[PDB]
């Protein structure tokens, strides 16, 4: 759950 | 105080009062009611922060019970397995809608209209995370096609972003760290994702509009970088 | 593997994907028909009341402010959308309210699970009081009375927790600084003498209310 936006 | 002044005012009590479910509601009926004629940089935020923090909490809730569900499988208790494969089914149904809620209206409305090259970036990206999200739980045939959307969504928006935006424009940047996320966990390409992700990271520090805003991403890039580059394994 | 037992194991899964709203009616099936199950059917309840509380408290918050501001157009609208917001709270409550009163309050055999409905129906009924309040309050302080007069240690929970949510009934509610720290006083007191991570969870709760207070 890599960072994302 | 017209009915658009309405409700885009309640959608900021629905925000400040984790109330998201009908945060979309009020962004949908502002959206529902434009022919041709595009949201403002607010609205447009408004409606994808609405979906976001929904599309969110479903997804925590997938997470956790797809692991519960590896764990009794791995144990090889059935009777349980099979109770948390028919709770797995429900929360992807509803993430079914949800992403055919936003998607139906991307589809629709959102994307033909997008006029300024700001706007067609942000709702091409857009569609890609709802794709992407889908590929998250989808199995089979559906994974597939929901990768080709992803791959095709992202990569339009990448064509417009590139001549148009500026490296450190945000739109651009958030689309370049989805990118990158994309190749890694979907199609577990690493130096796919981490050659788009240097690529648009060096570029933003060689070009430096508030960049606040966009160092935010620029921190969450480079973090997102340096922990895939580490030797280690999750 | 009874159908009683899945309910067990599925507000688990409610319990542990954050998914608290469906978690209540899980356990709301096991009513109709132990000290886990009295659990699960208090912590599903408690978190889905309290998600509908704080929401409330930036809405009045929201509304008061633009009273202040004076804005009789946006304060319609606030007041408007916390009507929206105090009708689910009737309904929540109400459910709970019913199940204690229908079955689990007069089904109650042991002391010990006297205590922990009576408490739960003072603290659904202070959750009516918040927002009528005259028998809403009345209501919540014939719960917490006779929750205190039904036998065990200061430092059992079900005892210290009731005596730390009566304490602040009397602070917020009735505005009586004086006779709620008496309350909280003379149960951390004795709970000191007689001595428990989940007591003391509490001990340091009630600590902090009466050291602010
Ligand atoms: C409108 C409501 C709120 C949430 C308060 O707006 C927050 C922020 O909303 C925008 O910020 C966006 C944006 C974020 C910025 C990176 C940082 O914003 C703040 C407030 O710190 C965080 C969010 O994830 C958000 C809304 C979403 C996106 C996402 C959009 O996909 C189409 C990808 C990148 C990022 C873009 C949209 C950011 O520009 C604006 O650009 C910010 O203002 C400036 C000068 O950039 C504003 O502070």
């Amino acid at each position: 759950y890599f960072s994302s936006n | 105080p017209t009915a658009r002044e309405e409700n885009v005012y309640m959608a900021k009590l629905a925000e400040q009062a984790e109330r998201y479910e009908e945060m979309v509601e009020f962004m949908e009926k502002v959206s529902n009611s434009l022919g041709s004629e595009e949201l403002t940089v607010e609205e447009r935020n408004l409606l994808s922060v609405a979906y976001k923090n929904v599309i969110g909490a479903r997804r925590a809730s997938w997470r956790i019970i797809s692991s519960i569900e590896q764990k009794e499988e791995s144990r090889g208790n059935e009777e349980h397995v099979n109770s948390i494969r028919e709770y797995r089914s429900k929360i992807e149904n509803e993430l079914s809608k949800i992403c055919d809620g936003i998607l139906k209206l991307l589809d629709a409305k959102l994307i033909p209209s997008a006029a300024s090259g700001d706007s067609k970036v942000f709702y091409l990206k857009m569609k890609g995370d709802y794709h992407r999200y889908l590929a998250e739980f989808k199995t089979g045939a559906e994974r597939k096609e929901a990768a080709e959307s992803t791959l095709t969504a992202y990569k339009a928006a990448q064509d417009i972003a590139t001549t148009e935006l500026a490296p450190t424009h945000p739109i651009r940047l958030g689309l370049a760290l989805n990118f990158s996320v994309f190749y890694y966990e979907i199609l577990n390409s690493p130096d796919r994702a981490c050659n788009l992700a240097k690529q648009a990271f060096d570029e933003a520090i060689a070009e430096l509009e508030s960049y606040k805003d966009s160092t935010l991403i620029m921190q969450l890039l480079r973090d997102n970088l340096t922990l895939w580059t580490s030797d280690m394994q999750d």
